[PDB]
């Protein structure tokens, strides 16, 4: 590897509009890359509670 | 993030090979009951950290579909066809969300990656299991704790 | 804005209806080679003058496809289907794109339009007969001079 | 009619992202509703020039 | 059998123009459900006599769907959009059915029309209005009476 | 047109399958092809009563 | 015939269960450049011996196209997602065709399976890996030795 | 399993048309249902040859 660490740290935020509903969403989380594999802390800052299924949202973190 | 996916060594891995300065991605949720959905993500990189710059929009869903009504439970597992498309990463998947009664709702995805640096060695058709789960969610999920495990392969009989 | 169609008596219309508090429309432009669009407008009325609050956002278009490499020379005109599904105006329409060469590129429209207020009836299924034109505009495109003339109709017989 | 005018004015804003490039559009214009035409003066306020065809947009205004 | 639609001068008429040597038409009709049907129809003439060898295959209609369950009206008017891709005149439409409840059923048509005679002179992108319906039947639509009318056009403002 | 007739005389034969459920049915009508207009009988042969929407068959006549 | 399909031990094998009676199954193969088709396979068996009964119709593949112009070298592997829809079992598959060139053609799958006996348990959502090739073929593909494998499983994690 | 044996035989016969091109193809060869393999020999009776890519029809037999 080298760039990338087997233990990496995740900052996110996104801001979307679903169905005119308008929403914003900060991330913290970590992975391990070459595992393969990530968890992360959502929290819906702006919006909540969202009128929607948050399911549409999660491959998009 | 493909990023957070076990590559083997057979296949050229796009998203390691973007950092330091990083990748960014764009993907097309199309519903089966018409409902439209676009995101794109800008990753970069700093230290031990990944910064995602995220935006998400939808729009046609149904105000009675399963999404407005909040009728989902989770995305099923799936696998990911990677291959490239006018000198574009790109990946196809056969998604769907498992909805209340058993029944599932089809989505299809279309993701292009595209490195920020140029000369990135794109990769040959393979492909990449994936499972998300939310792992747990306060009632309004307004708080949700997500998590996926990813791998690529070959596909059979490699 | 659908405002601006010549509406017949024999048929409800809807956006001329929805005010003076007005309606929001969405829509997602679906390109035959992957390009992907979702578009909204919020549109409200004072005095005279209508305002509109637009989001367009498009993923997926191919590098070398002709809205990345500028090659489209206008659309081409259009019949519009309206219909209600569930419970929301709806509007489904075949576009083509006009390209340099003679050849045509294709483009699935779907609009759902919703008053913000109640008491505005649905319409039954109609048509809309289409014709926009960038009038002039200069080298760039940075100044375009726009042009809609629009008119709803029950198609045949009558 | 009454709510609306057989002339009519209209103030627009569009802010977006295509491929990656984000732009602000600025529009003024004026129609005649009840005879269903319309035209408007757009101008690029931000993200001039666009590297995608400007045609793509013309429907959103 | 477009043969049978009302074309204007201003507009090359492909299909008058393919006989009496004949012409065959193959179709698409993808439904929003799932169902997807295709057809093709094999057009001679012997005299004042237009002869049809039709083939109408069609496969995953959903159980429990409008269409297994006989619940359509009929089709409402449209607009057919008529173009040419690939060298091929070919005609793109925004289908639906009528169902019960005031509801409708989304299929689009795909048509690619091909005269049996080589270098028929295509036309430029135009419509062609139809309005299909059944004048009566029996109970169990064994015997049907099928009516049609079609007129061709260039669209607003023409 | 000279070739094509004011009245035309029209034959059929359709044959196909939906959803596994076979059919053949049989078409006598007549039209107008310079009006745009046409009427035909239709007769089901093999397979009737049809399990499925008649509908979904009419443009293909 | 998915009945040659490896299946683990804790997934209901709807195929070797739908035996010695037998099954039929139903596709929808829709390929990104128009070209359309539609294939049904009734299998029956007797002794040691699986009858097939296929037919297979296809409609607007582009005159120039990858299929009209034989420029196909072979089908990816592929991952099925098998679930079910409106008590029937269905199979959805992003497929996709190496060209000359290097390039790939993309189409969508859509296969319904159907036991010719009732009762026969419905499998939970899962997936087929599949690989088909052509071993050998005659110049004109008249004679053509055809090969594949395929294997039932979970997806990740298991 | 008991119904399906280990090693199985396989005949089939395929009749279609695509693009308005007739054909039949016979098919015999022989698999291991529960190791999930199989192959065939392929023959066009009809309609040969092909005039389009025979790699659209395989994964029908």
């Amino acid at each position: 590897g080298g760039a990338i660490k087997p233990d990496m740290k995740i900052n996110l935020r996104m801001e979307g509009n679903v169905n005119g509903h308008h929403f914003v969403i900060d991330g913290d989380g970590t992975g391990k890359p070459f595992e393969g594999k990530q968890s992360m802390d959502l929290e819906v800052k702006e919006g909540g509670p969202l009128p929607f299924a948050f399911d549409i949202l999660t491959t998009a973190f | 993030n493909r990023v957070f996916a076990e590559y083997p060594d057979h296949i050229q891995d796009y998203f390691k090979q973007s950092f330091p300065k990083g990748y960014s991605w764009e993907r097309s949720l199309t519903f089966e009951d018409g409902g439209i959905c676009i995101a794109r993500n800008d990753i970069t990189m700093e230290g031990d950290t990944f910064y995602n710059k995220v935006r998400f929009h939808g729009v046609n869903f149904p105000a009675n579909g399963p999404v407005m009504q909040k009728k989902t439970l989770k995305w099923e597992p799936s696998t990911e066809k990677m291959y490239v498309r006018d000198g574009v990463l790109t990946g196809d998947i056969t998604m769907a969300l498992l909805l209340e009664g058993n029944a599932h709702y089809r989505c299809d995805f279309r993701t292009t990656y595209k490195a920020k640096e140029k000369g990135v060695k794109l990769p040959g058709y393979h492909f990449v299991d994936h499972c998300i789960e939310i792992l747990s969610h306060d009632k309004d999920y307004n708080k949700v704790k997500l998590y996926e495990h990813a791998v690529a392969h070959s596909g059979l009989p490699d």
